């Protein structure tokens, strides 16, 4: 508070020095989800070349 | 919360200091306005329990012990008739609604039991019909005119106070 | 959809083709899970201003701190309608207010501690009304009151080009 | 803090000028705040657009200052009108307006000069030492009513 | 033939939920009270119609024709 | 590219504060009148016409 | 300064104090009357 | 340090490691000579409106 008033003697009262804001503690992502994959499997294991 | 913007904003100067100063000045001013208007009386004057004042019926304006908020019925009508982030905050007022209602009740009790006197110094009690005789005399009508029509005058005052609430409610 | 916030179990009935919820002014209020397709509520995590309550440098260095728009569950300690105040204890006595905190709460130096308390609007005077009684003054006192008022301010003139670039 | 208002006027004016002088140092996005360096270490074609920022920024600062002064001048004019009304009504006469010229029944008032305003010494009459009495609205004598 | 389309053809434009509020949007809608072409499904088979910007195709039938 | 946003948003916030100063002056005039009416009409009787 | 100025006031402090003394003498010796005429 | 102004004999006690003097609001008010180490006061010569 002294530093915000730029004065070594601060009088009786209420002074707004700064503000606070809670930072996030963790990060979560949830993205594109599919059930069925591609048919590469058959293609390669079809044993019919 | 971008670091680069603070890094670029520090070179623009003290605009934020000016903005904070201007807005706090406005807020403190709002508080002073409410004080200046309502907090004129120094002592909270109470209403006597036997509420008989010579036929006049102040029930519509005196505080209601029934409701928990302790507001008179007209005040209740007014409060119900009117109703109503990114770094923006609304600060609360210093005097809550309850304390303003208490100040208003003090002014009413003072004016009802003591007339003009409570504004010039110590409240001196005076019967309500004699107070209204004083005021009649004040507008150039002799006071006998009030004592001979006390009944009629009380009836007209009651009727007008009754129509006020209906008018506030019917006006859109 | 990228954002920050606290997620809370939702209470809104999303129709099956909807993926977002917004209040007025495009504030994203709700979201559907890309896995379980369940709706979640978004609230911006807590922020607010902090103020310092001081009884004067010349009285003592003790100080109390008021976090304005926040609840202490996520900051002696005290909760008020204006926020949580730390360093001052709540007392039941009502006094004439000197440090206004807000919402009817004030603070002052006890004398050895800083106490927060509810405001008092003055003493109660139950004037004795009666239908046939009058109070009349028998003496007087003439007083003098001083009232101050500003009338004018400093006249200023400015030179455009000099101020711009010398 | 009896003279809070006059002192407050003085400090606001001083603070406004101080910030106006201080805003000359900001770069506003320009490569430097002093005009000499900007015009020294760059060619004229680019120095034009690098000097534009300082010009526009300082012009905006000056514009803000003038607007703020217009608002404060309106406030002081309201106060000066009130002072003139108080002079006319309380000093040059006697006012029945309640609680205009001090708390209590007004007798007279005296003006005193101050550096940027006036100081009125309102003299008021205040009752004291009250006493209880019983009263009646009229007296009936000879069958007819008397009023005072 | 011709027939005015009453207040029909509006659709959810953004798959975004909004509750108890009014919203103004500029998008390709069917103007109210405009007349719309009418064709019949008995026989002749079907003429080509241009696709200017978007088509509002309405049909009341009960035989999957 | 970020300078533009900063300067533009700073201008927006400045207009808001100026508009608020004018409105606060208006409300202050009204509040002074209300205090005058309290003192003169409630705490006494006024001969001022209308 | 830097293009700043503080033009002086028109009534000096002495002339304002002289006006104030005039009002005091008038009100002390003549009451309301000096405001309505002679 | 480049500037313009009138130079006058100083009355200020510069400490031996200091080379410039500034008043409130960064106006460079004084300077010590790099040759004779004498302190000099700077005042902008007179200007005004007509
Ligand atoms: C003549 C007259 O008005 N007398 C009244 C009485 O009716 C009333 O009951 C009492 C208090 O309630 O005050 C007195
Ligand atoms: C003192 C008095 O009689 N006050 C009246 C009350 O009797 C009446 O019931 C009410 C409307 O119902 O209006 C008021
Ligand atoms: C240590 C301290 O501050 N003591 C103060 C002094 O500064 C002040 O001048 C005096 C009266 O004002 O009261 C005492
Ligand atoms: C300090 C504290 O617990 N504050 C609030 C509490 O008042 C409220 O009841 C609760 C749930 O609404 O959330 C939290
Ligand atoms: C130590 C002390 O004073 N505690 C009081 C408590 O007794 C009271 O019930 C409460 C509500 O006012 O405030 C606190
Ligand atoms: C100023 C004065 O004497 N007021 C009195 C009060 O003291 C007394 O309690 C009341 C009832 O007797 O009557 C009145
Ligand atoms: C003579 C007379 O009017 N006496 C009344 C009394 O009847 C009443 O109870 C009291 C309260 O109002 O006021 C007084």
């Amino acid at each position: 508070t002294k530093c915000t008033l730029k004065s070594f003697t601060v009088e009786k009262g209420i002074y707004q020095t700064s503000n606070f804001r809670v930072q996030p503690t963790e990060s979560i992502v949830r993205f594109p989800n599919i059930t069925n994959l591609c048919p590469f499997d058959e293609v390669f294991n079809a044993t019919r070349f | 919360d971008s670091t680069e913007c603070s890094n670029l904003l520090l070179q623009y100067g003290s605009f934020c200091t000016q903005l904070k100063r201007a807005l706090t000045g406005i807020a403190v001013e709002q508080d002073k306005n409410t004080q200046e208007v309502f907090a004129q009386v120094k002592q909270i004057y109470k209403t006597p329990p036997i509420k008989y004042f010579g036929g006049f019926n102040f029930s519509q304006i005196l505080p209601d012990p029934s409701k928990p908020s302790k507001r008179s019925p007209i005040e209740d009508l007014l409060f119900n008739k009117v109703t109503l982030f990114n770094g923006l905050t609304v600060l609360p007022p210093l005097l809550t609604d309850e304390m303003i209602a208490q100040y208003t009740s003090a002014l009413l009790a003072g004016t009802i039991t003591s007339g003009w006197t409570f504004g010039a110094g110590p409240a001196l009690q005076i019967p309500f019909p004699m107070q209204m005789a004083y005021r009649f005399n004040g507008i150039g009508v002799t006071q006998n005119v009030l004592y001979e029509n006390q009944k009629l005058i009380a009836n007209q005052f009651n009727s007008a106070i009754g129509k006020i609430q209906d008018s506030l409610s019917s006006t859109p | 959809l990228t954002g920050t916030g606290v997620l809370t179990e939702s209470n809104k009935k999303f129709l099956p083709f909807q993926q977002f919820g917004r209040d007025i002014a495009d504030t994203t209020d709700a979201v559907r899970d890309p896995q379980t397709l369940e709706i979640l509520d978004i609230t911006p995590c807590s922020f607010g201003g902090v103020s310092v309550i001081t009884p004067g440098t010349n009285t003592s260095n003790q100080v109390a701190v008021l976090y304005q728009g926040v609840n202490c569950t996520e900051v002696n300690v005290f909760q008020t309608r204006a926020g949580c105040l730390i360093g001052a204890e709540y007392v039941n006595s009502s006094y004439e207010c000197d440090i206004p905190i807000g919402a009817g709460i004030c603070a002052s130096y006890q004398t050895q501690s800083i106490i927060a308390y509810t405001m008092s609007l003055g003493a109660e005077n139950s004037v004795a009304y009666s239908n046939n009684s009058i109070a009349i003054p028998t003496n007087f006192t003439i007083s003098v009151t001083t009232e101050i008022l500003p009338v004018s301010m400093t006249k200023t003139s400015v030179d455009c080009t000099m101020y711009i670039c010398g | 803090s009896a003279l809070g208002k006059l002192q407050d006027v003085v400090n606001h004016n001083a603070q406004a000028l101080n910030t106006l002088v201080k805003q000359l140092s900001s770069k506003f996005g320009a490569i430097s705040s002093v005009l000499n360096d900007i015009l020294s270490r760059l060619d004229p074609p680019e120095a034009e657009v690098q000097i534009d920022r300082l010009i526009t920024g300082r012009l905006q600062s000056l514009q803000t200052y003038v607007t703020q002064q217009l608002i404060r001048a309106a406030e002081i004019r309201a106060s000066a009108n009130l002072a003139a009304t108080k002079m006319s009504e309380c000093v040059l006469g006697q006012s029945k307006r309640v609680d205009f010229c001090g708390k209590g029944y007004h007798l007279m008032s005296f003006p005193q000069s101050a550096p940027h305003g006036v100081v009125f010494l309102h003299v008021t009459y205040v009752p004291a030492q009250e006493k209880n009495f019983t009263t009646a609205p009229a007296i009936c004598h000879d069958g007819k009513a008397h009023f005072p | 033939a011709y027939t005015n389309s009453f207040t029909r053809g509006v659709y959810y434009p953004d798959k975004v939920f909004r509750s108890s509020v009014l919203h103004s949007t500029q998008d390709l809608f069917l103007p109210f009270f405009s007349n719309v072409t009418w064709f019949h499904a008995i026989h002749v088979d079907n003429p080509v119609l241009p696709f200017n910007d978007g088509v509002y195709f309405a049909s009341t039938e009960k035989s999957n024709i």
